[PDB]
């Protein structure tokens, strides 16, 4: 619905603990969907070269995310992925995608271009003084 | 040990603010946690008042600041 | 069942502490409405790490 | 003790924990979370 | 409200939520003063000096 | 912007505040210009300023939510505006006078 993050519907007949763990993991998929929409929108020439380069850099991290998700799929095919193991292993990916979705949302809400995008990126980089990753 | 770790982790942003304050006189306290506040109107002053009021250390509650 | 209930009550108290502490530490983002400051936000990040370690320990507990 | 030892002799009578914790963390912690040694 | 820009309008809505019923033209001029990178402490001192003489 | 935009803005503010006499407009201009830095060097603790306004705001939740909204938009002068509002909330007399002028205006 609009420029909102993607929401997911989980089957109500799933176990409550399973359903809650899915809802904890789904934020990664919501962030990925938000980042992909941001990447696809801000990759337009009209968004300027800084926003295009930002979208390409985000696309590289989304590609790494797809590699990670493909690894989780491969582990699942091997039966090595439990919901608790997925939740633990996705914690870094969940945080990365949440940061990417927050940046995507901030760039899109501020209509940042050129020096305003660099200003926003500087303020975000300062805002992450406590998170080295 | 866990309390020491948590104290270190919580001081890390505060230690960064302290570093910026000490090296550049830049108050990097986003939440007003540092004992020094900068009143920029007098920081632009080119007299004694620049030093006294441009950046003000909260002195009354030194223990709290 | 009464003694088992007592043991389970103690275990439930520990689980209650875990879940409530996780919720308290779960205050995630130092957003502009976060008034506790960056030291508190970093503390909550460390607490999230601690709770992650706790979850890891719980999962490391063999069900046998 | 000296008496007992002498009597028996005459009668011919009668970091590693940190490493274990690190291995446990590696087996149960996600790769990217730095172990805190005081917390560890 | 037409005196204030959309960003200035959003700041005016925020100021109203802050409890400040400010005139949109006064808020617009204040935003223009803030756009000139004037220190807000000096702007506050200026406002105080301008208001102190006007007894209700 | 015009070199003398500050003089127009000050004259408008004097007219809007019904300040009798342009005697001293030069003093207000000189105060603002002497304390006007071309760079936003004042790292204002917006969190504490937000807190002061929320204690001052009749709608503190709305103030905090709007601050986080404007920050997510990277809205310029947000923290300066919140600081200005906090300083007006500190000066109850100035705030009452401004409210009465706004009502009269």
């Amino acid at each position: 619905a609009g420029r909102q993050s993607r929401t997911f519907l989980v089957d109500p007949n799933l176990d409550l603990s399973i359903r809650e763990l899915v809802h904890r993991i789904l934020p990664v998929a919501a962030s990925y969907s938000a980042v992909t929409r941001f990447i696809e929108e801000k990759s337009s020439f009209e968004y300027g070269q800084v926003n295009h380069a930002l979208a390409a850099a985000m696309r590289t991290l989304v590609k790494e995310h797809l590699i990670l998700v493909s690894q989780l799929e491969q582990l699942h095919r091997q039966g090595l992925l439990s919901l608790q193991k997925l939740w633990f292993y996705i914690q870094p990916a969940m945080r990365t995608m949440d940061i990417l979705a927050s940046l995507a949302t901030s760039v899109d809400k501020g209509e940042c271009l050129g020096g305003s995008t660099l200003s926003l990126l500087h303020d975000r980089s300062f805002s992450y003084t406590g998170d080295s990753q | 040990p866990v309390l020491l770790s948590l104290l270190k982790t919580s001081c890390e942003p505060y230690t960064r603010f302290i570093h910026d304050w000490v090296y550049s006189g830049v108050f990097r306290d986003a939440y007003g946690e540092f004992m020094i506040q900068v009143n920029h109107e007098y920081l632009s002053f080119r007299d004694k008042l620049y030093w006294t009021h441009g950046y003000v250390l909260i002195s009354k509650e030194v223990e709290d600041c | 069942p009464e003694s088992i209930s007592s043991l389970l009550s103690e275990v439930a108290e520990y689980g209650t502490c875990y879940t409530r502490l996780s919720h308290f530490s779960l205050q995630p983002v130092l957003d502009s409405l976060y008034s506790k400051g960056l030291v508190f936000q970093a503390f909550t990040s460390g607490l999230r790490r601690y709770l992650q370690y706790y979850r890891a320990c719980v999962l490391s507990t063999p069900p046998t | 003790t000296l008496f007992l030892e002498s009597v028996q002799s005459r009668l011919r009578t009668p970091k590693e924990n940190l490493m274990k914790m690190q291995s446990i963390a590696e087996s149960h912690l996600e790769l990217d979370d730095v172990h805190d040694p005081l917390l560890a | 409200k037409k005196v204030l820009s959309t960003e200035e309008m959003e700041l005016y809505e925020l100021a109203q939520a802050a409890g400040g019923a400010i005139d949109p033209d006064v808020f617009k001029i204040l935003v223009d003063l803030l756009k000139l990178n004037v220190a807000p402490l000096a702007v506050f001192q200026m406002l105080k000096s301008m208001c102190a003489g006007q007894r209700l | 912007m015009s070199e003398f935009r500050i003089h127009h803005d000050v004259n408008e503010l004097l007219s809007l505040l019904r300040v009798h006499g342009g005697d001293g407009a030069e003093v207000y201009i000189d105060l603002l210009q002497k304390n006007r830095t071309p760079y936003v060097t004042t790292t204002v603790s917006a969190h504490s300023a937000k807190v002061k306004i929320a204690e001052f705001s009749r709608t503190p939740e709305d103030f905090l939510k709007k601050y986080d909204e404007l920050k997510s938009k990277n809205t310029r002068n947000l923290d300066p505006l919140v600081y200005l509002l906090s300083k007006l909330t500190e000066d109850k007399e100035t705030l009452q006078y401004l409210q009465q002028n706004a009502k009269e205006r």
